């Protein structure tokens, strides 16, 4: 039994932050990485940059250079994504996909949470 | 104004191990080394024979870029004249070297909590390497009366030992990706510049 | 003249945070790496942290990963080692040292007088 | 840390038999050529036997001075080495060491056994 | 994973002995430094790169060897040099156990 | 980066046939490209790792070929439950980036 | 079969000089000769494997090489604790021959 079920849908206003969970269970957490991908509707996937699950330091894609934070706590096996200063274009279904520390293919994915922005 | 591929050899995913170092022959550049001088995290930007600040302006004909993965202690062996294990049985530089040596700290990227046993390194040879030569001989050094027929044992040793590469070894023992640029100016009109 | 003034120690309940600081004066601080070295009551030295020259890389051993964080602000000429979620094993006197290159690999030339943090009660 | 400890020290009249064992710890047991050498004060050192790795089908050979009368056996699950010796003569007296692997790296040695004859 | 062995733990010599302080490793490291801790203060640096001396030390201390063995040679120990001596290379995460030096 | 175009953008197929896709690279990416399948509002699954090897769990009809810069994904005996959108995603240079995606619908 | 005669039963040198133990063999033994050092009242330890390399924990003073039939081991700056036996054995053909021993003692 290996799955990564995230939090539910969120709904925030332009300027408020958001926090997205991605809880792992079943596989040994240090044996693989964690990759985040963002998929705007009607477009292709975009890699948000991974997080080494042993130490906890990110490695951002150059598109999402600042303004994001892949924090990590390991007492509970959960990754975290935080988006500061939400703008009006980044509504998506933010997945989190386990890509290995030696392979980098995304086999076991998550359901995906949706952060729409409105007023 | 075609930029030449430093991006294929610097921010790549899988660097090959040190006993079989992949070698990219770069030619017909307009080589923009200013993208290196804005990239912060380089451990060593050491050049032998050329100056780093005058590196953008001089011209070459062919520039070779080797790449491998060594321990952070062994970087102190990618140098003209030094002896050891990496510069004696794996990858040796000549004493009239005219290139640069760049080194990383990839403990984030090339290490699991289990042994990352992909990376190998040579242990011995019957003679020291002539410079700029790779050796992919994979068979057992016998040196005995016994033909042991390809299985390791007493007086039959495999030449390639493997690293562990855990993220808890040491700052000098976690793997450092090392790229060796080696310039040349042999008797031809120059292409690499800019 | 090179001296390393340090402060911030005390006693802390196991499970809380505190700030062990180190002030440097006399050299170009943004071209010399720094590290933190602790010493058990059995007097056996070990690393707990190490930071590069520009603040680009931060290294921690297998014991104190994620709950020890070093920091380095060049303007105030200080050094910050912030701890979190301490056990009873991390009672030690913490020495602020100065490396002799850009990286961590070089010598440790000038040290600090130490700062005692003992967890109990 | 690896060390080998051994036992089975004694004396018996010639024509006897003794099966002395050498236990070990701290290292991977099934990947090793654990040999035995013998130290006597009169002839320097002599080589006793050799048992090879599991992958070499336990290719066991002895010296030509101990043909038939000497045989060795291991069991890597219990991690010990059994050497039984048969119908002995008088000049085989001395200290019999215990070795992890000869003539390569990780060449650790034991402490020997005090076995004697009358 | 590298261990650092300093053998033995307590080594005693009077005024008039020459002595060597050993520090061996598990796998072969290139360099090895040496620190000296008097009782009550911080340890200072004596030797970098196994052979030199820091400025301000007497010229009786000298190191030798490379590979898997490093020895710190004392010419004639005075009452000033009775302290703990730690070897440490960059690639350890640990220090040596420490060899003490006692007058006789 | 490595922009990966897929062509054609739409397909019109019938069940019980063969059809082939394309994912043309920009730089040479030797056998480090993967293929992904995504239906309506689900997570994508992994179809073939490393441009030739198949994955345990999927049916045994998906198998793509080619190496270098031109890659084709070949599905034979297509069924009606293979409806969705298909993603190619390289892994060789950094950062990793996925293709624009083409969809496979039914006549 | 193979006999090794170590023709120095006693070599005696003072502190700080160079000591060279000589060990030549029976026939063409290419590189398969080791060296073992035994402290008095202790088990022997490893010095040099395969006649060139250095075993882990040996000082920098200890090296000695050569191929063919004549092997040697050269100690420079002999210390007070370095009084020991020195054995040389071969493993080319399957009987292994521990040659003669060499005892050192300071004058
Ligand atoms: C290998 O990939 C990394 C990305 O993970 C490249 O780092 C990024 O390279 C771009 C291109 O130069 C940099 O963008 C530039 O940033 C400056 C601001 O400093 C901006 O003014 C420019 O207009 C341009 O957008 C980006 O900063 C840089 N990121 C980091 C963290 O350094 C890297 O360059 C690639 N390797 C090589 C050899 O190109």
């Amino acid at each position: 039994q290996i799955q990564l079920v995230q939090s539910g849908p969120e709904l925030k206003k332009p300027g408020e932050t958001v926090k997205i969970s991605c809880k792992a269970s079943g596989y040994t957490f240090t044996d693989y990485g964690l990759n985040w991908v963002k998929q705007a509707p009607g477009k292709g996937l975009k890699w948000m940059g991974w997080i080494n699950t042993y130490s906890g330091e990110p490695t951002y894609n150059d598109e999402f250079r600042g303004r994001f934070a892949f924090s990590l706590e390991t007492s509970t096996i959960t990754a975290y994504l935080k988006i500061n200063n939400l703008k009006n274009e980044d509504t998506a279904t933010y997945f989190c996909a386990r890509g290995g520390n030696w392979d980098w293919y995304f086999d076991v994915w998550g359901a995906g949470t949706t952060v729409t922005v409105s007023s | 104004t075609n930029l030449c591929p430093f991006d294929e050899v610097f921010n790549a995913t899988r660097f090959a191990s040190v006993y079989a170092w992949n070698r990219k022959r770069i030619s017909n550049c307009v080589a923009d080394y200013s993208v290196l001088y804005n990239l912060a995290p380089f451990f060593a930007f050491k050049c032998y024979g050329v100056s780093p600040t005058k590196l953008n302006d001089l011209c070459f004909t062919n520039v070779y870029a080797d790449s491998f993965v060594i321990r952070g202690n062994e970087v102190s062996q990618i140098a003209p004249g030094q002896t050891g294990n990496i510069a004696d049985y794996n990858y040796k530089l000549p004493d009239d070297f005219t290139g640069c040596v760049i080194a990383w700290n990839s403990n984030k990227l090339d290490s699991k909590v289990g042994g990352n046993y992909n990376y190998l390194y040579r242990l011995f040879r019957k003679s020291n390497l002539k410079p700029f030569e790779r050796d992919i001989s994979t068979e057992i050094y016998q040196a005995g009366n016994k033909p042991c027929n390809g299985v390791a044992g007493f007086n039959c040793y495999f030449p390639l030992r493997s690293y562990g590469f855990r993220p808890t070894y040491g700052v000098g023992h976690q793997p450092y990706r090392v790229v060796v640029l080696s310039f040349e100016l042999l008797h031809a009109p120059a292409t690499v510049c800019g | 003249e090179v001296m390393l003034v340090e402060s911030g120690g005390g006693v802390v309940k196991p499970g809380g945070s505190l700030k062990l600081s180190c002030a440097a004066s006399g050299f170009s601080f943004s071209t010399y790496a720094m590290s933190w070295i602790r010493q058990t009551p059995e007097k056996s030295l070990e690393w707990v942290a190490a930071i590069s020259s520009g603040g680009t890389n931060t290294y921690y051993p297998g014991s104190v990963k994620g709950r020890f964080t070093i920091s380095r602000d060049k303007a105030m000429n200080t050094l910050y080692l912030q701890l979190s979620s301490l056990r009873s094993e991390d009672t030690a006197m913490y020495y602020c040292v100065r490396h002799s290159g850009n990286y961590v690999d070089s010598v440790m030339d000038y040290w600090g007088q130490g700062t005692s943090v003992t967890v109990s009660s | 840390e690896v060390k080998l400890e051994e036992s089975g020290g004694g004396l018996v009249q010639p024509g006897g038999s003794m099966k002395l064992s050498c236990a070990a710890s701290g290292f991977t047991f099934s990947d090793a050529w654990m040999d035995w050498v013998r130290q006597s004060p009169e002839k320097g050192l002599e080589w006793v036997a050799q048992i090879r790795r599991k992958a070499n089908n336990h290719a066991t050979y002895y010296a030509e001075s101990v043909k038939g009368r000497f045989t060795i056996s291991r069991d890597d699950s219990k991690s010990s080495v059994y050497l039984q010796m048969n119908s002995l003569r008088a000049e085989d007296t001395g200290i019999y060491y215990c070795i992890r692997g000869m003539t390569y790296a990780m060449d650790f040695w034991g402490q020997g056994t005090s076995v004697t004859v009358s | 994973q590298i261990v650092l062995t300093q053998s033995p733990a307590i080594m005693s010599a009077s005024l008039g002995e020459e002595i060597t302080l050993t520090c061996s490793v598990s796998s072969s490291v290139s360099d090895m430094h040496w620190y000296q801790q008097k009782s009550g203060t911080s340890p200072k640096v004596f030797i970098y790169s196994t052979s030199n001396l820091a400025s301000g030390v007497p010229s009786r201390f000298s190191g030798s060897g490379s590979g898997t063995f490093y020895s710190l040679t004392i010419s004639s120990v005075e009452a000033e040099d009775a302290a703990y001596y730690y070897c440490h290379q960059w690639s350890s995460w640990t220090f040596g156990g420490g060899t003490k030096l006692e007058i006789k | 980066d490595i922009v990966l175009t897929q062509s054609p953008a739409t397909l019109s197929v019938t069940p019980g046939d063969n059809v082939s896709l394309s994912c043309r690279a920009s730089q040479i990416i030797s056998n480090n490209l993967h293929w992904y399948q995504q239906k309506s509002h689900e997570s994508p699954r992994l179809l073939i790792k490393y441009a030739s090897q198949s994955i345990s769990g999927i049916p045994s009809r998906f198998s793509g070929s080619g190496s270098g810069t031109d890659f084709t994904l070949s599905i034979n005996s297509v069924e009606t439950e293979d409806f969705g959108m298909y993603f190619c995603q390289q892994s060789n240079t950094w950062p990793l980036t996925c293709g624009s995606g083409t969809k496979l619908e039914l006549n | 079969d193979i006999v090794m005669t170590q023709f120095q039963k006693f070599m005696s040198t003072s502190v700080g000089d160079r000591v060279s133990i000589t060990c030549k063999a029976s026939q063409n033994v290419r590189t398969a000769v080791a060296w073992y050092q035994q402290k008095p009242g202790q088990s022997p330890k490893a010095m040099i494997y395969l006649a060139s390399n250095r075993h882990r924990g040996v000082p920098d003073r200890f090296t000695g090489s050569g191929c063919g039939t004549d092997f040697t081991l050269t100690i420079s700056n002999v210390q007070c604790e370095d009084l020991a036996d020195y054995f040389c054995l071969q493993h080319r053909n399957y009987p292994l021959t521990f040659g003669g021993g060499t005892k050192l003692e300071i004058k």
